[PDB]
């Protein structure tokens, strides 16, 4: 039932997008604002290799089996990232209270919208190829530096990164929604 | 005599995630410019451009349309000032057009006095997104807030839309006049101003 699976995914992902805002804006607030951390950021997520649209033009010209595979990638490349935001947050002995609660909830809708996006696949697109084959994360090193300059600015690229990926795959979603339900009629 | 103070871009905005516009200032306390260049650079890019267009968002402002603009990619944005004496640029500045969108306010509002037989009376407001903005596609998505007060009071009386395009407002005071607004946001993104106000007759037999 395509109508209640896509309204559960936007519900999903446009929330998550929001805490991902919240989380950015309340780490940078308090921990980077007087800095210019955001000069380190320029081209350094683990999904920039990765040919996402860009525009709405570039959006509408995809085409929808790619366009459902590529938000399921770019989920699927977060799962990692995420599990070590967490555990890192957590582990701390004096964790923020605002930062490390928004993590925790971003990791675990993320598994629900994963799951509910491999659902929509399922019914839309039934034959399609089980392949997996995302961008690999590896920048825990980065996390774990013992230089605290170095360390707030992989933190900072980060949830940089997170709530820039979580906005796209929200906007993604919904366009795919009008596009598949409302023949782009919404 | 003297050469131009240091200019500041001081906003950027975005009505709908398809062009955006940014603004700069100049320094007083030096110069007067006789030009101005605002050049700027991408994300992953080492190409530097020039802004594509200095007239549409008029004094000291550079347009980018649908062909310059794009989302999820950072610009790095400096404008210079200049005159005969010599120059000052200002601040790099740094802009996702992703978080600089607010929206123009919603259109047509309109309100009317529904009195029906069997239920409550009701008011019965309506509105239209603003032109520009495309939510068929589902590119774009809107929320909208009703605010809503007869002259004199206090306060405004506010209701959350959601992304609806018309509200029914049950209980206000009979023979009273209100004024009635509507704004509107995006998912991300910033409230844009108030509509201007229709008015409204509550009747006396309400
Ligand atoms: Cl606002
Ligand atoms: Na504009
Ligand atoms: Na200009
Ligand atoms: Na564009």
């Amino acid at each position: 039932m395509l109508r209640d699976l896509f309204d559960r995914a936007v519900v999903l992902s446009h929330y998550i997008a929001n805490l991902s805002s919240e989380m950015f804006s309340e780490f940078d607030k308090r921990y980077t604002h007087g800095r210019g951390f955001i000069t380190k950021a320029i081209n350094s997520c683990h999904t920039s290799s990765l040919a996402t649209p860009e525009d709405k033009e570039q959006a509408q010209q995809m085409n929808q089996k790619d366009f459902l595979s590529l938000i399921v990638s770019i989920l699927r490349s977060w799962n990692e990232p995420l599990y070590h935001l967490v555990t890192e947050v957590r582990g701390m002995q004096e964790a923020p209270e605002a930062i490390l609660s928004k993590a925790v909830e971003i990791e675990e809708q993320t598994k629900r919208l994963l799951e509910r996006m491999e659902l929509i696949v399922s019914q839309v697109h039934p034959e399609t190829k089980e392949n997996e084959i995302y961008p690999v994360w590896s920048g825990l090193p980065s996390l774990q530096m013992a230089d605290e300059e170095s360390r707030l600015s992989a933190y900072y690229n980060l949830l940089h990164c997170l709530r820039r990926d979580s906005h796209k795959i929200d906007n993604y979603l919904k366009l795919l929604k009008c596009r598949i339900i409302h023949n782009n009629n919404c | 005599m003297l050469p131009p103070g240091k200019p500041e871009i001081f906003k950027c905005r975005s009505p709908n995630k398809e062009t955006f516009t940014c603004w700069w200032r100049p320094g007083t306390d030096g110069g007067l410019p006789t030009n101005y260049s605002l050049t700027y650079h991408r994300e992953g890019e080492t190409l530097m451009h020039e802004c594509p267009d200095y007239i549409t968002g008029g004094p000291n402002s550079c347009h980018f349309g649908k062909q310059y603009t794009s989302m999820w990619r950072t610009y790095i944005m400096m404008v210079n000032a200049t005159n005969q004496m010599g120059s000052s640029f200002s601040d790099e500045l740094y802009v996702d057009v992703t978080y600089i969108v607010q929206p123009d306010p919603p259109l047509e509002l309109a309100v009317e006095v529904k009195q029906p037989e069997d239920r409550k009376p009701y008011l019965w407001i309506k509105w239209s997104p603003p032109t520009l903005i495309d939510l068929k596609t589902g590119w774009f998505t809107l929320l909208y807030e009703i605010r809503l007060k007869p002259e004199k009071a206090a306060e405004w009386e506010i209701h959350f839309a959601g992304q609806q395009t018309e509200f029914k407002i049950l209980s206000l005071h009979p023979g009273q006049k209100y004024l009635v607004q509507v704004r509107c946001k995006p998912d991300a993104g910033y409230w844009s101003a108030w509509s201007p106000a229709t008015f409204i007759q509550i009747p006396s037999d309400f």
